[PDB]
C-alpha cells in the first residue's frame, strides 16, 4: 500500500494500556500465583505469551475471570514479566534471573528466555 | 510520520 | 531502574492485537457508523482516541456493547482510522483526506489531525 | 535487547 506510519504509535498504545492496568480500568482477569494476585487485560496477556494465547483461545477458559498458575511459579518472577508485557522493560538482575527464566519458559515468552540464557552463559 |  | 528493553515488543504486541481483531477474538464492542459496523477491543480504542477514552471510562458507557457514532461520521474514514489504531499505518489519500481529518478530529486523535493539516496545506 |  501507500500508507504513512506514525513511528511512536505502538509505544504510545502500550503506555496507555499500562496506565489502564495501573488504574484497574477494564481489566478482565486476575492471575493467581500462589498467595499473590495480579489484575490484567486478557488481550495483552495473549499478545505477549504463548501460554495465555492458548488459554484464552480455549472455548471454556476464555470465559474465566480467574486463572491459577502452577504452584512452582514465583510471584516476583511473574510480576517482572507482567511489567515487561506492559512496558517492553525487563528488570533482569542476578537475584531474579533464574526465577524470570523459569517463568518466561512456562509463559512461553521466547525473547525473554533468549536474553536470560545469554546473561547466564556470560556469568559462567 | 515516515514512509514505512 | 537498571532494566533492559526489547525494541520490537510494542510493535509485536500491536501486531497480535490486530490478529485478534481480524479473527474476532475477545472483541467486546461494536462501533456503529451509519449502515456499517466495526468490531474492536475497548482497551485499544481508549489507548488511541480521546473520545473512546472518555466513553469507556464513563461509569455507564463502559458497560455498553454497542456505541453509535454521530451520523456525520464517514464509515470509510472510521475504517481507515480503526486500521491505523491497530497497525500505526494510515492510508491517507487525496480522495479520503477530508473524511479522515474530520473523523480524527471527532475521535480526538491529535497526531492524525496534525498530518492531515500538513498534507492539506502542502496542496494549497 | 538494548539499554533504554
Ligand atoms: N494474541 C495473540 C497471538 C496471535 Cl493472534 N498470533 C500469534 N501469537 C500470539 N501470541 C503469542 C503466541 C506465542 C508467543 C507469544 C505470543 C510470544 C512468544 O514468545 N510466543
Ligand atoms: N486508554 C487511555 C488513555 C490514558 Cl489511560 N491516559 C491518557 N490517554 C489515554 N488515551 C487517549 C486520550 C487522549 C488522546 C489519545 C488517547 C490520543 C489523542 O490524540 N488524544
Ligand atoms: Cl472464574
Ligand atoms: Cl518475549
Ligand atoms: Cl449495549
Ligand atoms: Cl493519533
Amino acid at each position: 500500500d501507500s500508507c504513512i506510519q506514525f513511528t511512536r504509535h505502538a509505544s504510545d498504545v502500550l503506555l496507555n494500556l499500562n496506565r489502564l492496568r495501573s488504574r484497574d480500568i477494564l481489566t478482565d482477569v486476575v492471575i493467581v500465583v500462589s498467595r499473590e494476585q495480579f489484575r490484567a487485560h486478557k488481550t495483552v496477556l495473549m499478545a505477549c505469551s504463548g501460554l495465555f494465547y492458548s488459554i484464552f483461545t480455549d472455548q471454556l477458559k476464555c470465559n474465566l475471570s480467574v486463572i491459577n498458575l502452577d504452584p512452582e511459579i514465583n510471584p516476583e518472577g511473574f510480576c517482572i514479566l507482567l511489567d515487561f508485557m506492559y512496558t517492553s522493560r525487563l528488570n533482569l538482575r542476578e537475584g531474579n534471573i533464574m526465577a524470570v527464566m523459569a517463568t518466561a519458559m512456562y509463559l512461553q515468552m521466547e525473547h525473554v528466555v533468549d536474553t536470560c540464557r545469554k546473561f547466564i552463559k556470560a556469568s559462567e | 510520520w515516515v514512509i514505512p
